[PDB]
């Protein structure tokens, strides 16, 4: 799973204009046009840009590409409510198919929101069953996109982890969630396990330890 | 109109093999490219496996080449992906797309002296996908029908905020799909969420329930979540209470 890196998430008010980048490695996009496909929620991605610059029969002037050297840009003026969405950025190598990461792009319809994080520990009945979970809840936040991190005595962690995407709730805000799968062992040889949850720029860190 | 349509998924054990299916329409299918590019939900886009027009050239990504394999046959407009030897991690949303760059066969293979067959023209795809398909999806997972351990996401001062608390429940280690909560029998239905689920390496699915309420409430107020799994037949009630030992939330009785 080679990638290429891009920016989480990006918003803008109705008619406002966003800039989208993409990075990577020389043998790969410093030697290789690049592409951009829009994926609407629910639905198969869409190509919008393909040879750095050049716009399908189909989509709008709006819509604009750029690059130079390891780094391409994708711009789109006048944003639309139908132009929400993830941005995905794409490579040919020979071999080829290498993606982004990618980035969505929230379209504000309401006011931003800061997500409240709640942090829960392993319960003492899971960890009878000689098992632990860390469950971080993240709630009342839009634009609806985040990014959850762990931590061991501040400490990164990767291993054991599944995030589910942010989902709409009925207050038309999003939720998200996040869990971290340790066994007993882990949870109590530890000072400290952290929820870094990332949210426009801003990041709430949520702490949990032993009993 | 054009149009892409995929046909073969469905839940599989590891090890075991798919063949997924393609049909194409709307569009000359023996003058582009193919592509299967998958997508673990939401986990973004991944390109498995591509063709060139004339299926001379194939490519594969690191993580399939050597278990999955492509071809076409362009007398049924069809594409195939034969998945081997799948792993859990192959769970996704598998797309196929057609490649870009439009071509016309400049040299075929001529089966007797008098006359045609297959083209050969060993060009030569962009890797630029300008058609995609609905998807077909694709569960990889060992596990048999299991019922959940619920287990409880008690409030403490860590989840209270404006006197609002949150609590909910853990539903942990089921299979297959769905699970519906729901909180006093249907009684509490304001500030509740249930979350996606979600695929654990083991081949088991959990998610959460939680619901928000009056942090004043809690000391009188009873709060059980009912979940509930029909394909295994179980029906768990949990009653989510206060944390035992927390000092930073004062609770009633």
């Amino acid at each position: 799973q080679s990638v290429l890196t891009q920016p989480p998430s990006v918003s803008a008010a109705p008619g406002q204009k966003v800039t989208i980048s993409c990075s990577g490695s020389t043998s790969k996009i410093g030697q290789n046009s690049v592409s951009w496909y829009q994926q609407l929620p629910g639905t198969a991605p869409k190509l919008l840009i393909y040879e750095n610059d050049r716009r399908p029969s189909g989509t709008p002037d709006r819509f604009s590409g750029s690059k130079s050297g390891t780094s391409a840009t994708l711009a789109i003026t006048g944003l639309q409510t139908g132009d929400e969405a993830e941005y995905y950025c794409e490579t040919w190598d020979g071999s080829g198919g290498v993606f982004g990461t990618g980035t969505k792009v929230t379209v504000l319809g309401q006011p931003k929101a800061n997500p409240t994080v709640t942090l829960f520990p392993p319960s003492s009945e899971e960890l009878q069953a000689n098992k632990a979970t860390l469950v971080c809840l993240i709630s009342d936040f839009y634009p609806g996109a985040v990014t959850v991190a762990w931590k061991a005595d501040s400490s990164p962690v990767k291993a054991g982890v599944e995030t589910t995407t942010p989902s709409k709730q009925s207050n038309n805000k999003y939720a998200a969630s996040s869990y971290l799968s340790l066994t007993p062992e882990q949870w109590k040889s530890h000072r400290s396990y952290s929820c870094q949850v990332t949210h426009e720029g801003s990041t709430v860190e949520k702490t949990v330890a032993p009993t | 109109e054009v149009q892409l349509i995929e046909s073969g998924g469905g839940v599989v054990q590891p090890g075991r093999s798919l063949r997924l299916s393609c049909g194409a329409s709307g569009f000359s299918f023996n003058n582009y490219g193919m592509h299967w590019v998958r997508q673990a939900p939401g986990k973004g886009l991944e390109w498995v496996a591509g063709i060139s027009f004339a299926g001379i050239k194939k490519y594969y990504g690191t993580s399939v080449k050597g278990r999955f394999t492509i071809s076409r046959d362009n007398s049924k407009n069809n594409f195939y992906l034969q998945m081997n030897s799948l792993r859990v991690e192959d769970t996704a949303l598998y797309y196929c797309a057609r490649d870009l760059r439009e071509l016309e066969c400049e040299e075929w293979t001529l089966y007797n002296y008098y006359d045609r067959g297959p083209c050969v023209d060993p060009r030569g795809v962009a890797g630029s996908f300008d058609v995609w398909g609905q998807g077909t999806m694709v569960t990889v997972s060992s596990a048999s029908t299991k019922g959940p351990s619920v287990f409880p996401l008690a409030p403490s001062s860590k989840s209270t905020s404006g006197g609002t608390a949150a609590l909910g429940c853990l539903v942990k280690d089921y299979f297959p799909e769905p699970v519906t909560v729901s909180w006093n029998s249907g009684a509490l239905t304001s500030g509740v969420h249930t979350f996606p689920a979600v695929l654990q390496s083991s081949g088991l699915y959990s998610l959460s329930s939680v619901v928000t309420v009056p942090s004043s409430s809690l000391g009188t107020q009873t709060y059980i979540c009912n979940v509930n799994h029909k394909p295994s037949n179980t029906k768990v009630d949990k009653k989510v209470e206060p944390k035992s030992c927390d000092k930073g939330l004062e609770v009633l009785f």
